[PDB]
């Protein structure tokens, strides 16, 4: 789930602010209510 | 295969009375000849071609003072037949043997170098060195006796069935043992708990790998795997381990924008949300600090290393970086893009194997271990001593400005050019001693009793000595049994009662009978291309059906693209048949191993070529096509070897052995009826043959020798093993 | 399957491709791509060299037919164009150039 | 800089839904004059035999839908002054391979005479 | 099952990625083919020297 | 060892030599044998000290 | 020459460094306290004896999970775009299986699971930013967002007793950990419930070829003061301790000899 491409240049920083999301290499800014990324995880591991 | 073409079917003894015995026959033996065909195929090699390429990566070096920017360097250099210096009138001025024994002297070479005195840029001077001397391994291309019949020998007296192989410092015979370290060039996977106390956050986890150049020198590399999410690289230059991450790496290598670098390292394992997750945590973490762009991730590495690499503080901040780059990873690659794609391989597997989807491959097998040839040791010492004399003669020339002398910038060169910085010395340390007084371990661990001396009080002691790998001294104090206890596979490779029981015992094997260590390199051309024009698909192209099912094709060092489920096996069938009818460019020497996807923890898969030097190979006999074929120590794995002819089965079995001695040494070969006796009485004798005292040599005027045991009156012995004759041991 | 070979239409320009080694665009509908051609066309080694260059506002990709930083079937697999033609069933066969991308910075 | 092709290249041809496109490999020498007037086949796998200047060479081909969209076809577009522009996901793709020629599995299996019982006694 | 029973096999298999497994079907064989060696060295010597 | 299918079922596979000090011991159980005859020994020397 | 003797029944230090320990060390230091302990053979004494066992093992945490489940991202609709949250599951193996073994309920344990846990967490959440710097189960669930703010919610689903779910939410502003594994770095050093000092103790048969009869469990450990509360299904006259210490200061020193032999 890497913020993709469209504009920017690079791995776009994470949210982790107040603000929507920059990038670095271009500046090129997108909402940053847009990712509802939801990640699994791990399993049966224990026996 | 067709060597053992001639085997006696039982001995005789017509051949003790003919007319014929005494006189010397033309062509001397061949088996016994070639018995050594190692140890002089590679020191031949060596030094007529060897620092060919092994010259041509010394770096411009000479810097002192005033804005200069001299850079002579080595044109080339080379080594001349041993001859005499001027006697008053020496009739032959030439040297042999048989002389240098006599006297308890050494039995040199001449060594010679083209220095071109580039004044700021190339103005003056190709200027000749005689730096010093070498030893000469006799009856290579380099000593008088090459190329000669037996009589022109025994008129210089020396003895008739010469095999040679060894050098000669005061009389005594040294021989360079051959020694074990990993396979060339491989990702082997490796856990281990001691790595986990270097710092914080280190899991027991890694892989590594092995990395040689032409102009062979090693390079040891290794990826740790952090339980944070992240991925490091842990090598070692010029004695002191490196820390670096592996967005650094990925960055610095090439351009390339990195969502090619995500896309890429991620193959078909999509459904996961971990492993993405480190990876974009990895892009991330190597962005915010200094730099966006390559130069400019150059620019810090060199920023930071620079003062421990020890460059010109003449040179920017990313040429030292870059210097650095290509000096101490991936070496064998000699590009930018290859050196990327190995590192994602890497990676790969590390993953693979973290997350506990493939079988930790052993390291301690003979399925991932091979073996240093002398011509390796002579030629990368000889390499890293000329770096030495550069230096050198540099701070012979600061002498100049420190004696405040007249710091001359040219017509000075042959005064500055004597130092006293010879090579004589260094090189006389090496074999007088087995030491390696020296910088660099080479990939070597240890340093100590390199050459031992062959003894002559018999002739079974010469003809083990020469067959002898051993596995370095310091795994003897070790109690574990695993360094001893033979593995299934060794089969055909390894002597299983020749071991020397005492205190070395285990380890001190010695080889076969019929395998030959490979010494022959070969043109690396096109073959790339003849994989290409089957069923294989280009590097990055659109392999049509790329997903998780397909398999990597690594080649000794290079990625080649990918293969899908239903060809790998035609593929590996087909240069079978290519290599066995011996057709295009595709060497005998070379292995087609592929290993299947298990579905469950197993081997990695893949299928991997080969064709580098010093392996192990023994014939076989195939069932498809009458030809004979080689086989490497890895790919015996997933073959069916039919001993007996009663056992073969038609349709599930391949292959044939030879003839059913194989298995044991040459020396545990000549006892008689060794089947009936048991084991351990089998290793005690051939332990106890070689201490005995029967007719050793020919020529008792030749040598001076201090001890020399001899039995009046032998006798050949009635009942005889067939390989008795096979090499004519009769004489002795 | 009716096939039919046309050569090139002018011989000095096939049917240009592009593929990204990073996945798979969402909307190429909007991109502007450059050719590039060796004005040298007597040099075998030049007169064929091509550089397809994509300015695109997030990456800029290129593409090229010459190193290791290009495919080897360009140089030992050749590819073509299929065009076929649904109603009277004939496939249109031309030369096609495949080049591989990537982004600079 | 952009020339005029064959109007069979321009976007403007290829939105047929009546025309397909299709991407082809083979390798670096495979001339496709021999395949002029011969059949290819358009699902699976059939060994053709191919007449280049009358020698009989022998090719296995590959027809399958591609992976989706693993690349695009640029087409001369008559709006954007010669700039290129995307066309749509071909229908299909085709690998071309010489079968290799005059190969069994190996052999029927080959004997050895057997030594063991030796001269008794005189 | 069949001499090379495709579902022993796999189990086998599957098992030879463990240690204790393994060694208790390693033990198992053991003391079955353990009663072969009690009636060879048996109806053999010292009844037919 | 490279003689054998993968996972076979004859007990060979195990240790079980047939033959005697008498009539000869077949190429394959030459080696086992050996392998026996060095982890005893190593273990001797080693309680030894 | 490896020994065919020892049932699995825990073998303790072999070879000289006993010897050492005995005579060069002589410390407490020991390895492995294997007691020795008789049941004085009434009649009775199997309602009682094997209850015995079963309370006398010792179960921790790591024993009983089976899985733990993770979902976690995506906080930006709980009222606004805020601290990042986490669903989790455990499954622990099914209430059957280690019942007959252990003594044990699904219920209480998970009571246990609820109260130890969530300081549990918070002790870890604290040290990792350190080392970076039913009605009454709705009382139960709303004080531990109570006594704990950062906990959002609790729901033992109450039909199964075989899967809880939790589901929290904490700042942003620190980085990732082994979330996904930390519960497995705490699962492990958890214990639920164990006497002081012994862990193990087994039960199997005497010998009769040897003596009369006197049938024996198999005990670890030395906590002596602790045996007698058990008074009257056991031999407390016929005892004695692998240790040479243990026994030294609640018997004497004639106690010590007959053992050290």
């Amino acid at each position: 789930d890497l913020d993709f491409c469209s504009d920017c240049g690079s791995v776009l920083p994470l949210p982790g602010a107040q603000d929507t999301v920059t990038c670095i290499r271009c500046g090129f800014n997108i909402n940053v209510r847009d990712f509802e990324g939801k990640v699994v995880k791990t399993s049966v591991v224990f026996h | 295969g067709s060597r053992w073409r001639n085997l006696p079917s039982g001995p005789s003894l017509k051949h003790l009375t003919d007319p014929s015995y005494g006189i010397p026959r033309e062509q001397q033996k061949a088996a016994l000849q070639e018995l050594t065909r190692a140890h002089v195929e590679s020191f031949n090699y060596a030094v007529h071609e060897g620092l060919g390429l092994a010259v041509q990566a010394i770096p411009p070096f000479e810097f002192a003072f005033k804005d200069e920017r001299i850079s002579f360097t080595i044109l080339d250099a080379v080594i001349s037949p041993p001859t005499v210096p001027k006697g008053t009138i020496c009739k032959e001025a030439n040297v042999y043997p048989a002389e240098c024994r006599g006297r308890r002297s050494t039995y040199r070479g001449k060594l010679t170098a083209d220095i071109n005195w580039a004044v700021n840029g190339i103005s003056k001077g190709i200027i000749k060195q005689f730096l010093g001397y070498v030893p000469i391994m006799v009856k290579s291309k380099l000593c008088n006796l090459r190329n000669l019949p037996p009589q022109a020998l025994i008129e210089h007296h020396e003895e008739a069935e010469e095999m040679g192989g060894y050098f000669i410092i005061n009389g005594i015979e040294k021989v360079i043992r051959m020694l074990i370290m990993p396979r060339r060039n491989f990702p082997i996977a490796m856990i281990r708990p001691k790595w986990k106390t270097r710092g914080p956050g280190y899991t027991q986890y890694g892989v590594s790998m092995h990395c040689v150049r032409e102009e062979h020198s090693a390079v040891n590399m290794n990826l740790h795997y952090l339980e944070n999410g992240t991925v490091m690289l842990n090598f070692i230059y010029r004695k002191e381990l490196f820390f670096l991450p592996l967005g650094f790496a990925l960055k610095a290598l090439v351009s390339f924008s990195d969502y090619q670098i995500f896309q890429e390292l991620i193959k078909g394992k999509e459904d996961d949300s971990f492993l993405r997750n480190s990876v974009s945590q990895m892009l991330r973490i190597v962005m915010e600090e200094g730099c966006s762009t390559q130069k400019q991730v150059l620019n810090y590495l060199g920023e930071c290393f620079r003062v421990k690499l020890n460059v010109p503080d003449w040179y920017p901040n990313e040429q030292a970086a870059e210097f650095l780059f290509n000096q101490c990873i991936c070496i064998h690659l000699k590009s930018n893009t290859e050196k990327f794609y190995m590192l994602c391989l890497m990676t790969r597997k590390l993953f693979a194997l973290a997350k506990g989807e493939c079988m930790e491959d052993n390291p301690d097998s003979l399925v991932n271990q091979e073996v240093l040839t002398p011509g390796q040791l002579f030629l990368m010492f000889l390499k890293e001593k000329l770096e030495g004399w550069l230096v050198s003669i540099k701070i012979a020339f600061d002498k100049k400005a420190q004696k405040t002398s007249v710091s001359m910038n040219t017509d000075n060169l042959m005064r500055i050019f004597t130092m006293g910085i010879d090579l004589t010395k260094p090189f006389e340390y090496l074999f007088a001693t087995g030491n390696l007084r020296s910088k660099t371990g080479l990939g070597l661990l240890q340093d100590s009793g390199l050459c031992v001396v062959a003894d002559k009080l018999n002739f079974i002691r010469y003809l083990s000595h020469f067959r002898c790998v051993h596995r370095g001294a310091d795994f003897a104090k070790m109690r574990t049994t695993t360094v001893r206890r033979l593995l299934p596979e060794s089969w055909g490779f390894l002597c299983p009662v020749h071991t020397p029981d005492g205190e070395p015992c285990g380890l001190m094997n010695h080889l076969t009978a019929v395998c030959e260590v490979v010494t022959q390199f070969v043109y690396t051309a096109s073959i790339p291309a003849l994989l290409c024009n089957l069923g294989v698909t280009p590097i990055d192209g659109a392999p049509h059906r790329s997903y998780s099912e397909c398999y990597p094709v690594l080649l000794d060092g290079v990625m080649v693209g990918w293969v899908d489920k239903d060809l790998a096996p035609g593929i590996a069938d087909s240069l079978r048949h290519f290599k066995v009818l011996r057709e295009k460019r595709i060497p005998p020497w070379m292995e087609v191993v592929l290993i299947p996807m298990t579905g469950k923890p197993s081997l990695y898969p893949g299928l991997f070529l080969f064709t580098t030097p010093c392996r192990l190979v023994r014939p076989v006999q195939n069932l498809a096509l009458g030809k004979e074929e080689l086989i490497g120590t890895m790919e015996q794995i997933f073959m069916n070897v039919a001993i007996f002819e009663d056992e073969v089965f038609a349709g599930v079995t391949t292959h044939q052995e030879l003839f059913p001695h194989s298995l044991l040494s040459v020396i545990a070969n000549f006892i008689p009826f060794s089947d009936h006796n048991q084991s351990p009485r089998n290793m005690y004798q051939c332990q106890m043959g070689k201490q005995t005292m029967g007719f050793p040599l020919l020529t008792y005027q030749d040598r001076s020798d201090n001890k020399l045991y001899r039995l009046q009156t032998p006798q050949s012995p009635l009942v005889r093993p067939s390989m008795y004759d096979y090499y004519d041991m009769d004489n002795y | 399957a009716r096939w039919q070979y046309c050569g090139a239409p002018d011989g000095s320009q096939r049917a240009v491709l592009v593929q990204f080694s990073n996945g798979k665009l969402q909307s190429p509908g909007n991109m502007r791509f450059t050719l590039y051609e060796n004005k040298d066309s007597t040099n075998p080694r030049k007169r064929n060299q091509r550089i397809l260059a994509a300015e695109t506002d997030r990456l800029s990709y290129v593409g090229n037919n010459f190193g290791t930083g290009a495919l080897k079937c360009n140089t030992l697999c050749r590819h073509f164009v299929g065009i076929l033609n649904k109603t009277s069933g004939q496939m249109e066969v031309y030369d096609a150039e495949l080049f591989n991308m990537q982004p600079l910075f | 800089p952009p020339a005029s092709e064959s109007p069979r290249f321009s976007l403007e041809a290829l939105t047929g839904p009546d025309t397909e496109l299709w991407l082809i490999q083979a390798p670096a020498d495979f001339a496709p004059e021999c395949f002029n007037g011969r059949h290819v086949p358009l699902s699976g796998s059939q060994i053709v035999k191919g007449k280049l200047a009358g020698k009989r060479h022998r090719y296995r081909v590959l027809s399958s839908c591609p992976q989706a969209g693993e690349a695009t076809l640029l087409a001369p577009s008559t709006e954007a002054g010669g700039g290129l522009t995307c066309a749509s996901a071909p229908q299909g793709t085709l690998r071309i391979l010489e079968g290799p020629q005059q190969s069994l599995s190996g052999s029927p299996l080959q004997p050895i005479p057997a030594s063991p019982p030796p001269q008794i006694p005189p | 099952a069949s001499y090379d029973e495709v579902r022993g096999k796999w189990q086998d298999a599957h098992l030879g990625k463990d240690q204790r497994d393994f060694n208790m079907i390693d033990l198992k064989f053991k003391e079955e083919v353990n009663h072969y060696s009690n009636e060879i060295n048996k109806a053999c010597m010292p009844f037919g020297l | 060892l490279p003689c054998f299918e993968p996972y076979e079922f004859t007990p060979r596979a195990g240790g079980f030599v047939t033959g005697r000090f008498l009539t000869g011991i077949k190429p394959p159980e030459f080696f086992f044998h050996c392998m026996a005859g060095r982890e005893g020994l190593v273990d001797t020397a080693v309680k030894t000290s | 020459t490896f020994h065919f003797a020892g049932r699995g029944e825990m073998n303790v230090t072999l070879g000289i460094p006993r010897l050492r320990e005995i005579l060069m060390v002589a410390s407490a230091n020991i390895k492995t306290p294997m007691m020795s302990v008789p049941v004085l053979n009434t009649k009775k004494a199997l309602k009682r004896v094997k209850s015995l066992k079963k309370q006398l093992t010792r179960v921790c945490l790591g024993e009983v999970l089976q899985k733990i489940d993770v979902q976690e991202s995506f906080c930006m609709e709980e009222k606004q775009n805020k601290f990042q949250v986490y669903q989790l599951r455990f499954q622990f193996l099914p209430h059957a299986y280690y019942q007959q073994e252990k003594c044990l309920r699904p219920e209480d344990i998970l009571r246990f699971m609820e109260t130890r846990f969530f300081k549990l967490l918070m002790e870890s959440i604290k040290k990792k930013n350190n080392k970076a710097s039913p009605e009454a189960m709705e009382r139960r669930v709303q004080a531990v967002r109570e006594i704990h703010p950062f906990i959002d919610d609790y729901q033992y689903d109450t039909e199964e007793s075989l899967w809880c779910q939790v589901t929290v939410k904490l700042p942003l502003m620190k980085i990732n950990f082994d979330m996904s594994s930390l519960v497995v770095s705490l699962a492990h050093g958890a214990v639920i419930y164990a006497t002081k000092g012994i862990t193990r103790c087994l039960l199997n048969e005497t010998t009769n070829n040897k003596n009369e009869k006197e049938l024996v469990l198999n005990t670890e450990g030395i906590n002596l003061p602790e045996l007698f509360k058990y008074a009257e299904v056991l031999d407390l006259r016929r005892l004695y301790s692998n240790d040479i210490h243990a026994i030294a200061n609640t018997y004497g020193i004639e106690a010590a000899l007959r053992v050290i032999e």
